[PDB]
């Protein structure tokens, strides 16, 4: 069930010592106010930095994954990303999958997110909320488990970003059926109600410390919420 | 296969289609100008013998190569460094590989044979491409870059001035013709330079998988399972191959790395797959036609290609900015 | 007790027909999809677009209102500003006073948004949450009665933006003080349990065209929502 | 007063006291070598009358405004562009001057007075500062900015070269030391122009509120209150007074309006109410030197002012590239 392991990581200040688990079919929330590590943690249990502690994926350690394959059982949104100029979104998204082929797997997560009729728009010419979505449909592609059999992990920092209400509904309705698919999503928590009401776990770093983990609903208790904010 | 996509295909095949045409068209036009006319029947008379083959013929061979090239040259570089604006002209990567190469002059010998210069000139412009990417990765941004490169270029001019003119073996002209280049010179005894840009031309316009990728950006580039590290300094080197050995062979043109790639981005062609081999074909056929009227412009001398390419190069440009 | 007035604005399909009323010493709430027409509103309340519509402020309408008055009376926040480069965040902030004397105030501000300490420091040097504070306390110490008698109108077009749920918080009741004060703060809400908690009055646009107003409790109502964002 | 505040200006005066010694440190060393050496008490001999006064004070007043003018105009317009890569040199507003320049002294060879010539280059110049700011509102871009500006530079660098070399009243002397810049020829009877530079360059001087707040961007400047088209119109017409008087003096001169405004910045000068100030200081200083320099360094020929500017501008910038 334990797809990933946090054995003591931690980089300089802003990422203090810190370990936890990642089960699969789980979404997991990373919570906690601005400066709490929470990107610098997700940018290594994804690969893009490296340092000091241990992190296991899937039995390996992700030191000795190679990014090929790496690339195949998980998928990373970093906070922000600058739209490659002159890039048709139907290209973006076809240059994430795994398999070319299952076209029509597009088509429905494009439409999911309304952009069926945003597809062949160059993605350097999208807006803010639009972008996003484009986004996260093109790492949902990669690796949903209907295209890609190696899929297990989805890292998202700070997702909703730039979507209204709907677009938010929209994606969890998405998240959802992808651990229901045995996904395991861990992304950075944006709304305590949210996170109460959509995640599962929920690890709660505050300086770039865990100042607890597990259930959502125990983890956002108000001795600790006032332990990670002040208020 | 998606439907839009078999579309852009498509329409891709044909102006792949048309502008390997009009390279040819320009291929003919070029052998058959030059204060005179040859046309392909008067082709094996003692004159076309002399003119058609042993003058026009090789000088025309260097201006494809050079334009697919630096054509190329731009497309790369761009992706490398996320940049639309990046191309070896001003980011001073020519003129890297114009110290280089004066500096193995100097330093070396007339007796230097070219082959050994190209191998300067290639390293003149790997410095200046090293050096750009070690900016490129501590402070990546679209103006640094911008900036940074200039300036090199800049401080490339210096080091050739004051390195000519302490020898004296300058001579007003060579120095006008480099700095703005040109392919006056160019004569058989140089087809090994040609031949050297052939490997890599074919192998970088097959390698559009990584630049797709690239394209994309760092860290989705990574993420998704991308060797960055290797692509990024691979084509470092493939540029300045590249670059180096069309300095070599014509001097500083610059202009068609900034402009041609664009202009056909804007007619569709955009996955690499096309995009490489549709700049090759665009720059050459560009830079053709701007060296055919770099010579058949003026009867009093031949025009630097680089006046020619900047002249019709900015204006191409200031609209290029306004449509995108 | 009205202090702005808006009769039949619209520019475009973007914003379509909309009238309403700015009452002084309430918070009002923008409510509505991404292209509800949201930002172009506040723009115009604002004075930085004209168009087809009327807007009165205060008696005489906008476009009879000189520059120099109407930044008395009333500050402006857009959704995004580039940070001035080579410019420290205390002289950013004495900039947007009327009166520089009121030394005191502006660390006053400064600290109730955690600023202290980023004074002196060069805007173009700042964090993400970090720079959205350091706006938003350039925009209040423009428009604060206890500084400025003719502050009126405080419009804000997604200021949240950034800030976690402390820094939220934060703003939450220097907005609250600053209404009590006898301000109108006319902003774009980002969340509805937030605009339901906080907000006074709420006009509920869609598509462009306004599809509810009047007090938040009642404009944000199932019925409503759903005409609105479709679920 | 806040804290943070009044220290700051304090060191600011600081520096504005040290700036304001280097330049007259600089005026006088300026005035004691030209070819031969001097001295300020060997000044009041029958030779000094001839240099001191007749040649070098001239030229020397002539470095110092055009220093303090491009520094300033630099300045100025990074402000209006809301672009630190915002100068004269760059986005081609010398070049623009360059054009009318030519304009005149090929319609009315020797007939035209210097200060007939100056009205056709600060027309040169509001042209391009007018045609770069349309561009800057329709499509707000630092990228965008400066590559038109490096375009229409080289557009306007072509007309140039064309209209030399038709007319053929050329020498490709006078043509590269106009390109390069130069204070060769200056006389007495430039003082016209001289004075013309003085009007604006204090009063601009003294605008630094419209600066601090234009500095904060577009709306926000204007949500404050702030005439902006008015302010970014008489901007411009000051920069193109400035910039193509300077060119009218010492043609082409770049890479000081880049430079000189950022250092000043990291030193701490960044309320334009000593910005501005800072600059003048630092800019006729830095020219002063650039000149001296370009006055001994070759005894054979004087050097282009633009050389020395550019060969240790392009330096100094890159550093500042790291640095900020």
């Amino acid at each position: 069930s334990i797809v990933m392991q946090l054995q003591d990581v931690a980089e300089s200040t802003r990422l203090g010592p810190l370990s936890g688990e990642v089960r699969a079919g789980e979404i997991l929330h990373l919570v906690g106010p601005n400066g709490a590590g929470k990107s610098t943690l997700l940018a290594r249990m994804a690969g893009m930095t490296s340092g000091k502690g241990s992190i296991q994926f899937a039995g390996q350690p992700l030191e000795a994954w190679s990014a090929t394959k790496l690339a195949l059982h998980r998928a990373y949104l970093s906070q922000q990303q600058t739209p490659p100029f002159a890039t048709p979104v139907w290209h973006y998204l076809t240059l994430h999958q795994h398999d070319k082929t299952r076209t029509e797997l597009l088509n429905d997560v494009a439409g999911a997110l309304a952009l069926d009729d945003k597809l062949g728009r160059s993605t350097n010419q999208l807006s803010g909320g639009e972008w996003q979505r484009v986004r996260l449909a093109a790492v949902v592609l990669q690796i949903t488990p209907q295209a890609n059999p190696a899929g297990q992990l989805l890292l998202l920092d700070e997702p909703m970003n730039s979507l209204d209400v709907a677009q938010q509904s929209a994606l969890d309705k998405i998240l959802s059926a992808l651990c229901q698919q045995g996904l395991a999503i861990v992304m950075s928590s944006h709304d305590l109600n949210h996170t109460l009401r959509h995640a599962h776990r929920a690890w709660l770093l505050k300086g770039g410390k865990m100042l607890a983990s597990g259930r959502r609903e125990e983890v956002l208790t108000p001795p600790n919420l006032a332990q990670a904010y002040g208020m | 296969m998606l439907t839009l996509a078999r579309q852009q295909q498509r329409q891709n095949i044909r102006w792949l289609l048309c502008l390997s045409v009009l390279m040819l068209l320009a291929l003919l036009l070029s052998l058959c100008a030059g204060e005179q006319w040859i046309s392909p029947g008067d082709w094996f008379t003692p004159r076309g013998e002399l003119f058609v083959w042993q003058i026009r013929l090789p000088r025309t061979l260097a201006v494809l190569l050079v334009g697919a090239a630096l054509a190329i040259s731009g497309a790369v570089m761009q992706a490398l460094f996320e940049n639309p604006l990046a191309e070896p002209g001003l980011l001073g990567v020519s003129n890297g590989a114009g110290v280089g190469l004066i500096a193995a002059v100097l330093l070396g010998q007339g007796q230097l044979p070219n082959w050994a210069l190209g191998l300067c000139a290639i390293a003149g412009a790997l410095i200046i491409t090293l050096i750009l990417l070690r900016f490129a990765r501590r402070h990546l941004s679209t103006s640094r870059l911008l900036l940074a490169g200039v300036a090199l270029g800049i401080i490339c001019s210096a080091l050739m001035t004051w390195a000519i003119y302490f020898s004296t073996s300058v001579d007003l002209r060579q120095l006008m013709y480099w700095m703005m280049g040109g392919f006056g010179g160019v004569d058989w005894r140089q087809s090994w330079l040609m031949l050297a840009l052939i490997p890599v031309l074919l192998w970088i316009c097959c390698q559009s998988r990584p630049m797709n990728m690239l394209a994309l950006g760092e860290i989705s580039a990574r993420q998704l399972g991308l060797p960055l590290w290797f692509w990024r300094n691979v084509l470092v080197a493939a540029t300045g191959w590249m670059v180096g050995v069309s300095v070599a062979l014509a001097g500083a043109i610059g202009f068609i790395g900034l402009v041609i790639p664009h202009i056909l981005r804007l007619c569709g062609l955009t996955d690499h797959r096309v995009l490489l081999p549709g700049c090759a074909l665009a720059g050459a056929s560009a830079l053709l036609l701007a060296d055919i009227v770099a010579r058949l412009a003026l009867a009093a001398a031949e025009l630097p290609i680089g006046v020619v390419t900047a002249t019709l190069g900015a204006p191409v440009f200031i609209w290029l900015l306004l449509k995108a």
